[PDB]
């Protein structure tokens, strides 16, 4: 009936300050489908974030792909907010490059 | 390529074609 | 199997804002090459793969055709099955739908797969001899019942036997530079000191295809099972997939530990080590 998301915030290829890439945010194992996701840059909501084709896994939970264009810097500050049924508030995971 | 409806199964009642 | 064609349908009930919503998705194997989305401008199966675009007209008509048809099932459904569970008009429901086939190593049938869920639960499938059904409880019992009078799986095993595996053969075919393809994983070790007592060393699998991979951490060749952190593989959006997994070390003992890669581009499962 209800299932948490699983929530992985990642670059494309490794970070290299200053050289463009793109910035990912993978949800997963959740159900049901309506879900809340934003891409947010020093803590404000990216625009124009595209989405994948939502579909599922042998479970039935479904899974998720959001991603943008982004030039990490020292400084600039990447995260992923999630809200979901399942949770009683928005979380919030911040983009580490070593993970 | 996509099978049709009837090669899947229905469900439900039938509706119009 | 060695490949497969899958399909994924997710029928969603929105009571308070319009009609349900429909998403349709076909893959072969890791890749998707299909969509439809019911709340979208082009009301048309879309191309999501370069080597689907070089098909003609006739089979983008018919695969808008068929999916047009499998959207209006799917989302009068929802309300059939709200019917059977005797729930309200005012809650959001689900309808999920995944079928396929797989070959073999010769391109040649191998399996066949049904399965249908309402609410995220199983509700009906097709057993693994494509000729009978599994229903989970009494209202799949009565579609059960409906499908075995109409003979529902004679034209199924036909589809998943026939035209399912036909189409895989030429897509494997069309698409081979992108579907035959194996891509290695890259990998490499960081170290990053949690104190002046222990670092973490993350075993890094990056640009890899397909998704099927394993990393495992050893100490003196004992696999560290309990203390791996393993994240879920994910797509790194280029058509390629990512992995990691992490052990924390005493600082000084990082030399005990290796990480081993297995994939199927790697010719040998590969030992790393962190190298200072
Ligand atoms: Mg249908």
């Amino acid at each position: 009936i209800q299932r948490t998301p699983k929530i992985q915030v990642y670059s494309r290829h490794p970070a290299e300050n200053g050289k463009s890439n793109f910035l990912n945010c993978y949800v997963s194992g959740f159900h049901p489908s309506d879900i809340e996701v934003d891409l947010l840059k020093n803590g404000e909501r990216i625009e124009k974030v595209e989405h994948s084709d939502l579909s599922f896994s042998k479970d039935w939970s479904f899974y998720l792909l959001y991603y943008t264009e982004f030039t990490p810097t020292e400084k600039d500050e990447y995260a992923c907010r999630v809200n979901h049924v399942t949770l009683s508030q928005p979380k919030i995971v911040k983009w580490d490059r070593d993970m | 390529f996509l099978p049709t409806p009837e090669e899947l199964g229905l469900l439900g009642p039938p509706r119009p074609q | 199997g060695s490949h497969s064609m899958r399909y994924f349908f997710t029928s969603v009930s929105r009571p308070g804002r319009g009609e349900p919503r429909f998403i349709a998705v076909g893959y072969v194997d890791d890749t998707q090459f299909v969509r439809f989305d019911s709340d979208a401008a082009s009301q048309r199966m879309e191309p999501r793969a370069p080597w689907i675009e070089q098909e003609g007209p006739e089979y983008w008509d018919g695969e808008t055709r068929k999916v047009k048809a499998h959207s209006q099932t799917h989302r009068v459904d929802l309300g059939t099955l709200r019917g059977y569970y005797n729930q309200s008009e005012a809650g959001s429901h689900t309808v999920q739908r995944m079928y396929g086939c797989d070959v073999g190593s010769d391109w040649r049938f191998l399996r066949g797969y049904h399965q249908y869920a309402y609410d995220g639960k199983d509700y009906i499938a097709l057993k693994e001899d494509l000729r009978s059904w599994t229903a989970a409880d009494m209202a799949a019992q009565t579609t059960k019942h409906k499908w075995e009078a109409a003979h529902v799986a004679e034209q199924l095993r036909a589809y998943l036997e026939g035209t399912c595996v036909e189409w895989l053969r030429r897509y494997l075919e069309n698409g081979k530079e992108t579907l035959q393809r194996t891509d290695a994983p890259k990998t490499h070790m960081t170290h990053h000191a949690v104190s002046d007592h222990e670092a973490t060393l993350r075993c890094w699998a990056l640009s890899f295809y397909p998704a099927e991979i394993t990393l495992t951490w050893q100490r003196d060749g004992e696999d560290q099972t309990q203390d791996t952190e393993l994240v879920e593989t994910r797509p790194a959006g280029d058509g390629t997939f990512q992995k990691w997994a992490a052990v924390v070390v005493p600082s000084g003992q990082e030399q005990r530990y290796t990480c081993h890669v297995q994939h199927e581009g790697l010719p040998k499962p590969l030992t790393l080590r962190w190298e200072p």
